[PDB]
């Protein structure tokens, strides 16, 4: 009698877990939706009778697996549950890190800022969730399309013996070598060098 | 087996556990707590076992804790409003812990944990695992997750 | 009869201060009906006592402490303090920075003197870097204890720069300390 939500997905980036869905075709009136999460006891409600096409599930434990379901409701009748399973540590997207770049003669100092988890704190970032975090840097001379890779040991690195007065663009991403999982790349930051070699 | 991630738990999870311990302490004072032949805390430290035996001791303490607090959330639904998210997490850790595992001090410890629910009152066990809750999470789990670095 | 009874934490340790020979005891939260005397502060003449690394202590719960004034003529009543949950109320100490310089990189590594009975606390520090008398300092990203902060150095000139750092302890909620005494040196 009532159509279920369509294309039910979990958009999770840096443990900001947004259950998105598309409203099905309905001609009687404006639909509403109710999303639930399976807590340890029973399906608890998160969004009740909202008019939005999304619900926030960032409050989930982010340890272990969670079961999420949503249905569409009109008046007293309601649709069937569309149920997905979400594992935050494995299904969340690792966002781009920050990158502060400084020019020093033929060298190029770049510091990497961790991707931040909104519902946590400065002392617990994406770098602290995964035990084998390592940054992954990629650079090239602007206009050459010849990428070079470097894996820094920590959150700082120096690119030495570069060409003088040449613009280089740099990117950084998270990476997990235990699973070979890569995070998203940072936006390319391009900076020009100066002169002389030490 | 990869429990090394549990050296540093997410602070929001610890805030959820802290609300649980504060909620359990309010219920334990009105119940008949403090029974004879106490088990927590254990007199010896986990560093006094071999690295491969430490998860075995931690598993038996965590399984008891999970078994007791699950029975506590089913006894008091109002108290289970706070215990729900902790229970989910303790279960997941226990699952990850059992993946690292195939008459000394470990035999007698595993024995007393196994012969305690059948010979102790519920409010006592509830109080016993409540005060041991952050001993398990902050010290014992940390030691086991640190592998050969805990010494 | 000691009046002010305060059980406070300063620099990773728990101390008990009292204001008017003294006797001091402590009670654990699970062992609510049991007190235990301090051997180090037994008959002491000071106004503070170290409540850290005790014989049967349990820093993983809250504990109170009581103190009474004694004399060869009379005994005063006990005056108990408030509870202090160590894992949630411990105050950290500013680190000691070990400064080394290589080429154009300055590494500022934090070091700690920690009590032996301390739980495995998660310590991170934030390094402050600035020229002597600048007003505007440079805060670097939160860095784990055991990893240095590497700082880009300009090779020219020889300006007097100072370095400071503060500890951030994070269990359930981050707890910040003050900044250390700024270590000033000759940049080059
Ligand atoms: C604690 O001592 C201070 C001065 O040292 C005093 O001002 C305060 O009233 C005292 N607190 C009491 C008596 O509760
Ligand atoms: C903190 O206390 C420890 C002993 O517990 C001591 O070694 C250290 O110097 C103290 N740090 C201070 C007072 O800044
Ligand atoms: C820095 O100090 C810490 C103290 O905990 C030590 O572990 C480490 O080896 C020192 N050196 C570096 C490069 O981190």
């Amino acid at each position: 009698m009532v159509p279920p939500p369509e294309n039910v997905r979990m958009n999770s980036v840096n443990f900001k877990n947004i259950l998105q869905w598309e409203s099905p075709a309905f001609a009687k009136g404006q639909l509403t939706f109710t999303a639930q999460y399976l807590s340890y006891r029973i399906f608890q409600d998160k969004c009740m009778q909202t008019t939005l096409t999304e619900c926030d599930f960032s409050s989930l434990s982010k340890y272990g697996d969670h079961t999420l379901r949503v249905r569409a409701e009109f008046a007293d009748e309601h649709s069937d549950w569309v149920q997905i399973t979400f594992c935050p540590v494995d299904d969340t997207i690792i966002g781009p890190p920050g990158m502060q770049v400084e020019v020093l003669a033929d060298s190029l100092h770049m510091r990497f800022l961790a991707p931040k988890i909104e519902n946590e704190y400065e002392t617990w970032t994406m770098k602290n969730v995964y035990n084998s975090w390592t940054y992954n840097v990629q650079y090239w001379k602007q206009g050459t399309d010849e990428k070079f890779q470097i894996t820094p040991q920590y959150d700082f690195e120096v690119l030495r013996n570069l060409e003088p007065w040449t613009t280089y663009c740099v990117q950084v991403r998270g990476f997990l070598p235990d699973r070979n999982k890569a995070g998203e790349w940072s936006e390319p930051v391009c900076e020009q060098t100066t002169h002389d070699e030490t | 087996c990869h429990i090394a991630q549990f050296k540093s738990l997410s602070p929001r999870e610890l805030q959820a556990f802290k609300r649980a311990k504060d909620a359990l302490e309010e219920s334990l004072l009105l119940k008949d707590c403090k029974c004879r032949s106490r088990l927590f805390p254990r007199t010896w430290d986990l560093r006094q076992l071999q690295v491969r035996e430490r998860p075995v001791a931690l598993e038996a303490e965590l399984a008891l804790t999970l078994k007791v607090l699950d029975a506590t959330a089913d006894t008091d639904p109002a108290l289970g409003d706070v215990l729900d998210q902790p229970l989910h997490t303790l279960h997941h850790i226990l699952s990850q812990l059992r993946a690292c595992i195939q008459r000394g001090r470990l035999h007698r410890w595993l024995h007393r944990l196994q012969e305690a629910p059948k010979k102790e009152s519920p409010g006592c066990l509830e109080a016993s695992v409540t005060f041991n809750l952050f001993r398990l999470l902050a010290r014992d789990l940390n030691c086991v997750a640190s592998g050969d670095l805990c010494e | 009869p000691p009046q002010n009874v305060t059980l406070l934490s300063q620099n990773f340790s728990v101390y008990l201060t009292w204001l008017p020979t003294y006797f001091v005891a402590y009670q654990s939260s699970p062992t609510r009906r049991r007190w235990r005397e301090v051997e180090e502060c037994a008959g002491t003449k000071e106004l503070l006592c170290s409540m850290m690394c005790l014989k049967k202590q349990d820093l993983y719960n809250k504990f109170k402490g009581r103190v009474r004034t004694v004399s060869p003529s009379s005994k005063s009543p006990w005056v108990e303090s408030e509870y202090l949950d160590y894992l949630f109320e411990v105050e950290p100490a500013p680190p000691v920075l070990v400064l080394t310089q290589t080429e154009e990189i300055l590494s500022a590594n934090a070091t700690y003197q920690l009590p032996p009975c301390m739980p495995p606390l998660d310590l991170k520090y934030e390094v402050a870097f600035w020229k002597e008398g600048a007003g505007n300092k440079t805060l670097f990203p939160v860095t784990p204890h055991g990893q240095p902060v590497q700082i880009t150095l300009q090779p020219a000139a020889s300006e007097h720069h100072c370095l400071s750092a503060r500890t951030i302890y994070t269990f359930s909620v981050p707890k910040y300390s003050k900044f250390s005494k700024p270590t000033c040196f000759l940049l080059e």
